[PDB]
């Protein structure tokens, strides 16, 4: 895949093995916390046993090529001594722990892209993100591919990356490492519909060898016209209402004919009439019939403690 | 069962298995709707009683109301709430008090003295029978008129404005009275919002996210964090955590070493305290009154969590020993006349002694 | 006559 | 009237109003008649419950007069001079500090262990009245361990509405600490 993929991909991937390595240990239990004369050392390892293990496990043949395995990652600086800084790994019982134990743990910018791009692809394969399909662009058709357009709005959507900019910036510091390449000609980032392929996979791991506001009530959509129109079963009334210590108990929520929403069974509006199934065209002499329900609200309010008001009323239609 | 022992996670669970293999009468649903108030969790309280709100009975309506308002009132959504206000039954002690709330945010002051008037004497009957008891008995009572004494400050606080000084400190040390509970922390902190926001006064809301993590939800008092800082840092790792407001960011490091990633607090709070000397440094204006004070009593703090977290990380070491004392002697001089400084640090070099001697034995 | 008005500063005994 | 009308034209109404103070504070002092000190009082609070900016800095000659009337060694006077002082805490807020202390112990004895069965609605709306404006509230529960059991007492023996409406706020403006707190205070 070239030197972008030759050197970043296999850092990342011992990365990925030391993870699922360190996974396998903790459940077999090789890193225990230990004691030595009183003097406690927690999530430690001794080097000479942990030999063992990987010739059972078939991981290292011999003390040869445990000792190979064990020198390349000590380059790397996933794990360090912790009874002495020389960090060899040597064929004794000395405690070791991981630098993801938080012993030292340096972060490299490579690392911390990786993480990112790994935590992101488990959120791509689960159902939370399901953009990766099979589908066709320049004329074939590639697995895992999602469009760019698709991806930069998923993001600003989930929140990795709220701002689009910062979002597109990081893309590209990812197609710089390879992790994400544009199917057919890895063309860059861009708010376009360009699909994309996954280069690095998350699964299949190295080998340490190989190292909703509103509701609404009435049914008619709109009674406007037919309420202007003389001809239609409603008639008007007009309904005065008096005060209250605790207030009236009516609400008007109609855009345009401004329709009593609710009222309060036991308030003093259900006393006189007052069903929910009206409209109203008139407050206080002043005609309402064509504002806003808000602008409506604050006239009323505004208005005496009594209210003269003209409701509609229609007649069982 | 599990509501009378004020246990609701679990009486949650339980409705739901009651409902989610078979949908039931309007008696199932009406007490998720009181297990989800107890929680605190508007934004799924709305959505089931909005929907809802149409196929029910005129009756079974009249009892959601009181649960679906508060919901509405706590996600802002003032447009609704009026809607649900109007069938509280208006000869009740809350159907006075959720209509008294609705007149101070729509600027109706004469309106509301007098619902608030009117609430007094409707809690008077479940307040003098409750007193005959005992005084523990009558409490669940007198929180509430605690509350209906706080309107009328409300009015005060929108009115003179000269006096927004010192009725946010009224507020603070009759907050230090009442009982350490959850769910009635929840109700007075949500009446004092129609004025103040959670942005005006840390000093408040910093104590009541502790108090939830300390003793009830964690997840409760993380989403009260992130709503303080304004960006969620879980969201993004890599990036260092917000520098302003440093004793709100110190809280947030202290609930990650609580929770799981343990992992992640360690290391933010190393970079955290180093962004502190540069920044207590290079600052020509002197505010030694107040904010020197105050950056020197947060910088012990932050030093001696860093001591203990990394014993606990890696042991005591012969590495170790020598880093942890360099932490905390920076600490007792930082503040001086502190408790947990000085002993800490006398302790530590009493325990680098026994292991000296023990290994030199050997 | 009205429920939007704002009360007196400085209320007397009742 | 005059003391709206002062607001807006002080250029000739400031030296009759002084004179007229003058003269209501000369009467509290000198004149031991019961019901000549009852008429000052009562024209005094009009005065300052209607122009609150002119008195604010007249705090210290008028509240000292008021607390050396109610230690005098009269149903009338009484019930006048603390309406007054219920003005007078809203006109000085966090200013009427150095007195609240003094204050409670005249107050409190009027309601707890009143010998004579008065008037306990002015001592009530004034006791709610300084402790608002003032912020005294959590404090006043630990050296009066009495407070809290006697406004309880009053809600089953009172029966004015009045008085029952006005316990009840007194209760919630002071706090509404835990049962643990009330039985360390005994
Ligand atoms: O629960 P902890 O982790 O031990 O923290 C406590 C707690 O602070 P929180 O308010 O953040 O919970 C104390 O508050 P209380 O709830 O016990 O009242 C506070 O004491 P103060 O209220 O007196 O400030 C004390 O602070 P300090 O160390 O200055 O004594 C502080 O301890 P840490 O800051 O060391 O965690």
């Amino acid at each position: 895949g070239g030197a972008q993929q030759r050197e970043l991909e296999r850092m990342a991937e011992v990365l990925v093995t030391g993870e699922q390595l360190r996974l396998r240990l903790h459940e077999e239990k090789v890193i225990k916390d230990r004691r030595h004369h009183l003097k406690t050392y927690p999530n430690c390892f001794v080097a000479k046993e942990l030999i063992d293990w990987l010739i059972e496990h078939k991981e290292a043949s011999d003390r040869e090529t445990a000792i190979k395995l064990m020198q390349k990652l000590a380059d790397r600086g996933i794990i360090h001594h912790v009874c002495d800084e020389h960090k060899e790994f040597k064929d004794v019982k000395l405690f070791y722990r991981f630098r993801k134990d938080d012993g030292t743990f340096p972060l490299d910018n490579e690392v911390k892209a990786f993480m990112r791009g790994q935590r992101l692809y488990e959120k791509l394969m689960s159902p939370e993100n399901t953009l990766l399909q099979p589908r066709e662009e320049e004329g074939v058709k590639y697995e895992r591919t999602f469009m760019a357009s698709e991806f930069l709005d998923w993001l600003v959507q989930e929140g990795e990356a709220t701002t689009r900019k910062e979002a597109e910036q990081l893309c590209h510091r990812l197609m710089e490492h390879g992790i994400i390449q544009h199917v057919s000609s890895k063309h860059p980032f861009v708010d376009s519909n360009l699909l994309y392929q996954f280069r690095m996979n998350f699964r299949r791991r190295r080998r340490l060898m190989e190292l909703c506001n509103p509701k609404s009530v009435l049914k008619r959509p709109v009674t406007s016209e037919e309420l202007l129109t003389p001809g239609a079963p409603y008639a008007r009334k007009t309904f005065t209402i008096v005060g209250d210590a605790v207030g009236w108990g009516f609400v008007v929520r109609g855009s345009k004919p401004c329709h009593i929403q609710a009222v309060d069974p036991s308030g003093p509006a259900a006393a006189a009439g007052m069903k929910v199934c009206q409209f109203v065209v008139s407050v206080n002499g002043l005609n309402v019939l064509h504002v806003d329900y808000r602008t409506v609200n604050n006239l009323i309010l505004t208005g005496p403690r009594t209210i003269v008001m003209e409701v509609m009323e229609e007649l069982e239609c | 069962w599990y509501e009378k022992l004020h246990e609701w996670e679990d009486a949650l669970v339980a409705y739901d298995k009651k409902m989610d293999t078979n949908k039931d009468d309007p008696e199932l649903m009406l007490g998720r709707m009181r297990c989800l108030e107890a929680l605190g969790e508007w934004g799924q309280l709305h959505q089931q009683c909005c929907e809802k709100w149409t196929l029910v009975n005129d009756e079974t309506q009249a009892k959601m109301a009181r649960m679906a308002a508060a919901a509405a009132w706590g996600l802002g959504q003032w447009d609704s709430m009026e809607e649900y206000t109007c069938m509280i039954p208006r000869d009740t002690h809350d159907g006075a008090f959720y209509r008294a709330v609705l007149a101070l945010h729509q600027d109706l002051f004469s309106l509301a003295q007098q619902c608030i008037d009117k609430a007094r004497d409707l809690l008077d009957a479940e307040l003098t029978a409750m007193a005959g008891e005992s005084y523990s008995r009558a409490y669940g009572a007198m929180v509430s008129c605690h509350m209906l004494s706080e309107l009328e400050e409300v009015i005060q606080y929108k009115l003179v404005p000269e006096r927004r000084e010192i009725i946010r400190q009224i507020w603070w040390e009759r907050l230090q009275g009442c009982q350490r509970i959850v769910e009635d922390w929840q109700k007075i902190l949500m009446v004092r919002s129609l004025v103040v926001s959670p942005h005006e006064d840390m000093r408040t809301w910093l104590k009541y996210a502790s108090l939830c993590g300390k003793s009830g939800r964690l997840a409760l008092a993380h989403k009260t964090l992130v709503l303080l800082l304004g960006v969620d840092p879980s969201r993004q790792l890599d990036h260092p955590l917000p520098t302003v407001h440093p004793q709100v960011t110190y809280a947030y490091m202290k609930n990650m070493w609580k929770s799981a990633r343990k992992i992640d607090a360690f290391q933010h709070m190393q970079h955290f305290v180093q962004t502190m000397q540069q920044q207590a440094q290079h600052a020509i204006a002197t505010e030694d009154q107040q904010h020197k004070q105050e950056l020197h009593k947060l910088m012990a703090r932050c030093f001696l969590k860093l001591g203990e977290w990394q014993l606990n990380l890696q042991g005591i070491n012969e590495s170790t020993i020598p880093k942890v004392l360099q932490y905390y002697s920076a600490a007792t001089e930082h503040d001086r006349s502190w408790y947990k400084a000085w002993h800490a640090w006398a302790v530590m070099n009493f325990e680098a002694v026994l292991h000296y001697k023990h290994q030199n034995q050997a | 006559m009205g429920f939007g008005t704002k009360p007196r500063h400085i209320t007397p005994f009742t | 009237t005059v003391g709206r009308l002062s607001s807006m034209n002080p250029a000739f109404v400031m030296p009759f109003l002084r004179k007229m103070l003058i003269q209501i504070l000369t009467e509290l002092e000198h004149s031991g008649i019961g019901r000549i000190k009852e008429q000052s009082a009562r024209m005094l609070g009009h005065l300052v419950s209607n122009a609150p900016r002119l008195i604010r800095p007249y705090m210290e000659p008028i509240l000292k007069a008021l607390i050396l009337k109610l230690k005098d060694p009269n149903p009338g006077v009484i019930n006048n001079v603390l309406a007054t002082i219920g003005e007078l805490a809203q006109v000085s807020g966090l200013e009427m500090r150095k007195w609240v202390d003094e204050l409670f112990i005249i107050i409190m004895d009027m309601l707890q262990d009143s010998s004579l069965l008065a008037k306990r609605q002015v001592a009530l709306w004034t006791l709610g009245q300084l402790v608002a404006s003032t912020g005294y509230v959590v404090e006043p529960y630990r050296k009066y361990p009495t407070l809290l059991e006697v406004l309880l007492n009053f809600l089953k023996t009172e029966q004015n509405q009045g008085t029952r409406r006005e316990a009840i706020r007194v209760l919630g403006l002071l706090g509404a600490l835990d049962p643990y707190k009330h039985k360390v205070n005994i």
